[PDB]
């Protein structure tokens, strides 16, 4: 999720 | 497409190094730098946000009389590109100051909101880069809790150590921060939300894909 997404 | 503020602390006590180790300061850009080469190489139609804050400066909406103090967008909404890339790399720098983290969160929820209106995201993101040495005002959570909620915002958290063996001498402030980091992501998504607290080095080795 977020910087990963 | 998705919005996203990447929230760094660039104040005085990131600046700070360990035996001459790097810095929070030095490992949270690197974070960002890989997220951020990461989103140009791709083409993605994200846009990114960059709000500093421990800045010199202070350049935002909120700021007034003693408001918002040092606190400054580096970069509005919009495509990451190559001048930010340098920007982020070769161009920021510590500051000399330290400036309230809370406050800073609202700077960039009245970012985001302003930034994306009458536009169409997927997401609204925050992500927060810091060592949370320094002081900040816990009554204002509720209000701010509350806003990211409405405004389906949802946060990250980058820091030099777990909020979670040999202790790393963290400060009362520090583990003050640890407190409220949980406090903020418990409330926004229990216990998944405390799954997305990172350290620096966690987040290097997931963001380093270019060698």
């Amino acid at each position: 999720k977020g910087l990963f997404m | 497409k998705s919005a996203v503020v990447l929230c760094m602390d660039v104040g005085l006590a990131m600046s700070h190094s360990n035996q001459g180790k790097e810095s929070p300061f030095e490992q949270a850009k690197k974070v960002m730098m890989l997220f951020l080469q990461r989103q140009v190489f791709a083409e993605s139609k994200d846009e990114i946000a960059v709000v500093l804050y421990g800045t010199d400066t202070t350049d935002n909406a909120l700021a007034r009389e003693d408001q918002y103090e040092n606190i400054s967008v580096h970069r509005h909404l919009m495509l990451p590109d190559f001048d930010l890339l340098e920007q982020i790399e070769n161009v920021v720098e510590p500051g000399s100051v330290q400036a309230d983290f809370l406050d800073a969160l609202i700077v960039s929820m009245d970012l985001l909101q302003k930034e994306t209106l009458g536009k169409k995201y997927t997401r609204l993101h925050i992500a927060v880069f810091s060592d949370l040495s320094s002081p900040f005002s816990v009554d204002q959570l509720e209000v701010i809790i509350a806003n990211l909620k409405k405004a389906e915002i949802t946060l990250q958290f980058f820091l030099p150590f777990s909020v979670d063996g040999p202790g790393k001498g963290l400060s009362d402030q520090q583990k003050e921060g640890i407190e409220m980091v949980r406090k903020i992501m418990f409330s926004l998504d229990g216990e998944e939300g405390l799954s997305e607290v990172f350290t620096f080095r966690d987040a290097l080795e997931r963001l380093s894909i270019f060698k």
